[PDB]
């Protein structure tokens, strides 16, 4: 089901249900980043997974995010996704987010 | 596929793989299909024997829990001089599973459901107050509940002659005692009950939408057996139901903004985020903002 | 222990482990082989 | 990067999901804490009258 | 035969000729986590060589005043080497220990150390009801000193130290103490900065004594992990 | 090495030892192994055919006994006016096994257990002082106990509609009716509870020492049902905890210095011995001092 | 007696006999012969 | 079918839909030193998944004048995670490579890109006779770039580079290019902090050119140590 990753202000509605990207001058850059908790409201809250885990108290087993590109056909590009396992801070460049 | 699952799935070892034509991380959300990808396939994996049961999130175990439905508050004491309105040491509940919210989003979170319910009465009495300023203790009263099909005859007084209950289903039960308990059988005339109907139930076009009366268990009237004591007393009746023996189809989205209505699906939202007409979710400064970073 | 002579009367069935969460993951009428593109 | 022609949208979205695997499981049944009340809904008076 | 003990362990080698025996704690032995226990489903690391081996801490001097030495593990070596290194870039480690503890003196000197390996060694504070904070429980490499080893600083006794596994450094018997630790913990790995599996505590039952010529009497400890494995890789905390 | 013992050991009879080379009486403690010299090699004995049972030494007997956990008093009244730390006719309670001293120290002598917890709770009512000068009898309350998990929302008061329990399981109970009772099963994220943690239970450096909410069983939250009655009344609330099923592993130097948190091992020790931080046992004149003498 | 459907709801269990002191009194590798000197 | 790849090591993975094959090097796989050609006599450290993944470098701008870039390895990896640990704290290493270069852009740009990689590619310097520095030669992460690639820049040709093991990247074909090396040194293992083994050079023979409108067309380079293996541990150098 769908995340919320786009929850905040200024994103009414639907509009909390996308992320946009645009081209950009630095590489490396970093675009969204996704908190880890099922239980605290945040993008995976109200998801089936989420909405069905908060009506219990331990949870095991692995997760799968799937993200579709919905930008036009002639639109090429290549990112990374990182799921960083807890102790330190959230990585904001992508050397660190890579390891 | 149909097969029988007691414990989460094992993970299996996995190696480096390089193969050409073959991606298993790459999916088409187009199709409506969920992912197949595995964690084999995404990382290089040990060999897990995974013991964890699944037994807790059976739908049997999920639903089967009492869960209050019906809390009535009424006064038993000498009605001469009542208002109209008042409940004269009975009353009356058409019987729904909407007026309190936990178990009617769990309920909810499905289309259509059969079960059967074990109904519980619980009954509390306090001693009035604004009436005498002084407590003397508290009666051992036997009550009467009596099932009355939905739309039937129902007890217009406390000693009314249609509780002498010559078909329809009664239980006499004190205070005293242990909650009282029978069990309801599945009487839907469908196969299932509908907990959302996307339809109008009469023939002409002034009918209730999204109510229909086959889904409507029936009727609770309850009363005080005993005559009014010369003192007034606060009596509150609860009815909890445990659905058993379950089968569910069709799970829906689970219920977001707050419940309005028993009659409808109204929405309105809380005045902000989170559960609000326009953010479901708390609002975090950006996307690319952690609210609850690590930091050492 | 159920000596009520009506069978609804029973308790909870809390032994029905038999999933299919195919019709609801992939109710598709073409299997997606595992590893092969999609498309 | 994310490279574009002219007369394509120079702003493109991402719409993320997630599930859980075959391997998950769930313990200790709750309370949802996604739904409250602290009122009587509307019309559930009437289900007494 | 009993008294001479050679351990070789990854480039590391330890001679002693002086042993009682060794202690195997519970008379369990080190392994590697098997697939019948096992939690996290990422294929962990096992260095080996490159992490089972010696480690030797910096001495500490026997007053005749000392009130007892302790250790955190793997607090201690969390800094140190390829142990410490995989420990930092890794959010879940398992290991097991073999504890060495030195001490020689001469055929004049008299004294006798408790050295016992402490499982969930939770410290308590003195004349306070404030909790022991961070810094007064990680001492890292350099360890702590007992406030009242006659209570184990917890509250406990002293004199029944020894339903734990333990050795005795008797001057007069043995110079050296070895202790083999399993992995005990309540869960199969473990964040290794946040949770010390065991605590070494050295403590000076008998005090050293002498009445020849004063010399320093060191206590030197060497700690070499064993079945090393982590889990979680990703960017070093340090 | 492994085995099954049911009763004490058989002694067998010895004779004169005159042997070079054995010294079974000499041992070398430095190894860190109990003596091994027994009765038959240190002395003469006889043949003693030992019937005596070790069964009340089993770990589950010792630890499977009801013991007290929580105590906690409260008023039965009108709490309009009542201030803010009062508990309004309900009250919240963190289970934990470490406010009581006797079932604290009987755990504490292990470092590792895991076992279901069976737990009982007993009720007691009485008329207030302070308030109404007079008796009249004590009401035949019901009263609603809720397990809450670590952590999850609790009710604000006694009528919160948190109370409906739609998947919390809750107990009603009367006072006239036997202590209800319930197992809770073993419900620890690991494979044993952590009796000590020298640990940190955060991922900052601000978190609580040596306190694992893994370990935490739950809250419990028990309010009386029945609203209030005229007078007042004090009730209270025994939570009683009977561990079994029980496995336990590495035993520890028990407690000697009296308990000061149960948030902490801290130690302050008495004034004087016994069981001061100087001296746990008590003082004699001297070594050669033999305390109860037998004097003829 | 036990009618109940979770086994954790049983009576406790009070049958197992079996010990091993020798994990905590001689936990050594080398095991201590009777009568011969330790060291 | 050859245009789709998923390259997993580790715990990072890679996913290419327009590749065109990859390119093992002389026909030869990675594979760790067999008792018959190992020198070293100490047990080697094979970290596996801890050092076998995809390490991913600083990404470089592809511009009109661009003449070509360069990384050598294993001097760009020296410094990164556990295989820069593992080498920091080791004389000896040994390990081959898969390299994986991505470049995209849209169906309305040009442009060509050789992808070779060289071994013992020793530079040279441009009008004098003073050999090239330490400093010149040793740029780490972040590589260095071709001062004349027409010449490779050691007076050699640019055309004949083909001959050693190569991809091309053209941009109306494939968006990647991927190259498996093996270990390729006249000795069994060797000091990774004074000796590379290989050099990776992406040098434009066609350049970048289009008539929509102009974005950044980045080059990132991702390189996956592969049967790594370490020997002589000793403190760390960095």
């Amino acid at each position: 089901s769908m995340m919320e990753i786009n929850n905040t202000e200024s994103a009414v509605g639907m509009e909390r249900l996308k992320v946009d990207i645009s081209a950009l001058t630095d590489v490396d850059q970093l675009l969204f980043n996704i908190p880890l908790d099922i239980q605290l409201d945040g993008p995976l809250r109200n998801t089936l997974v989420g909405n069905i885990s908060r009506y219990y108290t331990h949870w095991s087993g692995s997760l799968e995010m799937t993200f579709m590109f919905c930008g036009s056909f002639m639109a090429a590009g290549k990112l990374i996704l990182c799921y960083t396992p807890p102790g330190g801070s959230c990585p904001t460049t992508r050397e660190t987010a890579m390891l | 596929i149909e097969s029988i699952i007691k414990t989460a799935t094992d993970t299996v070892k996995s190696e480096i793989n390089a193969e050409l034509g073959v991606v298993p991380s790459l999916n088409a959300v187009e199709t409506g299909a969920t992912s197949n990808t595995e964690p084999e396939e995404a990382i290089q994996t040990r060999t897990v024997i995974n013991q964890h049961g699944v037994s807790e999130t059976l739908v049997e175990n999920f639903l089967s829990r009492a869960a209050l439905v019906s809390k009535r508050s009424f006064e038993y004491k000498d009605h001469t001089s009542s208002t109209a309105r008042a409940d004269k040491n009975f009353f009356k509940w058409t019987i729904n599973t909407r007026s309190f919210v936990q178990l009617r989003r769990k309920l909810e979170l499905f289309t259509y459901l059969r079960f059967d319910a074990e109904i519980t009465i619980l009954t509390t009495v306090a001693v009035n107050g604004s009436g005498n300023n002084t407590y003397v203790g508290l009666p051992d009263l036997t009550l009467q509940a009596m099932f009355v099909p939905t739309g039937a005859l129902t007890p217009e007084k406390q000693d009314s002659f249609h509780w002498q209950s010559g078909s329809n289903a009664s239980v006499f039960f004190k205070i005293s005692d242990p909650p009282a308990r029978i069990t309801i059988p599945f009487m839907c005339i469908n196969s299932a009950y509908s907990v959302f109907y996307d339809g109008f139930a009469g023939f002409e076009k002034n009918g209730l939408y999204g109510i229909n009366p086959a889904d409507t268990i029936g009727n609770l009237c309850v009363r005080i057996v005993n005559e009014h004591q010369p003192v007034g007393f606060t009596v509150t009746v609860r009815v909890y139901m445990k659905p058993k023996h379950i089968k569910a189809w069709a799970p829906r989205p689970p219920r977001t903004l707050p419940y309005m209505s028993i009659a409808n699906a109204n929405y309105k939202g809380k005045e902000r985020a989170p559960n609000a007409l326009s953010a479901i979710i708390g609002n975090r400064d950006s996307v690319k903002t952690m609210p609850h970073n690590i930091v050492n | 222990i159920n000596f009520y002579k009506d069978s609804y009367a029973a308790s909870a069935s809390k032994q029905d482990f038999s999933q299919d969460p195919s019709k609801f993951t992939e109710p598709v009428v073409e299997g997606l082989k595992a590893g092969a593109p999609v498309l | 990067n994310l490279i574009v022609p002219s007369e394509s949208s120079d702003t493109c979205s991402l719409i993320g999901f997630i599930a859980a695997k075959d391997d998950f499981s769930l313990r200790l049944m709750r309370d949802s804490p996604d739904i409250g009340q602290l009122d009587h809904l509307h019309a559930a008076e009437a289900a007494y009258q | 035969s009993d008294r001479v003990l050679q351990l070789k362990l990854g480039n590391s080698a330890i001679v002693t000729q002086e042993a009682a025996n060794y202690c195997c704690a519970y008379g369990e032995w080190p392994n590697y986590l098997p697939d019948h226990e096992a939690v996290a489903i990422d294929k962990p690391t096992q260095p080996e060589t490159a992490t089972d081996r010696f480690y030797t801490l910096k001495s500490v001097k026997w007053e005749t005043g000392s009130t007892g030495w302790w250790w955190k593990l793997p607090d201690a070596l969390n800094n140190i080497g390829m142990f410490g290194q995989n420990v930092q870039h890794h959010y879940l480690y398992r290991s097991g220990f073999l504890i060495h503890v030195q001490c020689n003196a001469t055929k004049f000197h008299q004294g006798a150390l408790l050295v016992v390996a402490i499982p969930e060694h939770q410290r308590g504070a003195h004349n306070t009801n404030t909790s022991p904070g961070f810094d007064d429980i990680m001492k890292g490499e350099e360890g702590g000193t007992f406030n009242h080893p006659y209570v184990l600083d917890d509250g406990t006794s002293l004199a029944c130290a020894t339903i734990f596994p333990h050795q005795w450094i008797n001057l007069r018997t043995n110079n050296s103490a070895t202790i083999v630790l399993p992995w005990m913990n309540a869960a199969p790995m473990d964040f290794p900065l946040r949770h010390n599996q065991w605590t070494l505590a050295i403590i000076p039952v008998v005090p050293l004594g002498t009445r020849t010529t004063s010399s320093m009497v060191p206590i030197t400890v060497s700690i070499a992990p064993m079945c090393c494995e982590f889990n979680g890789l990703r960017h070093a905390i340090t």
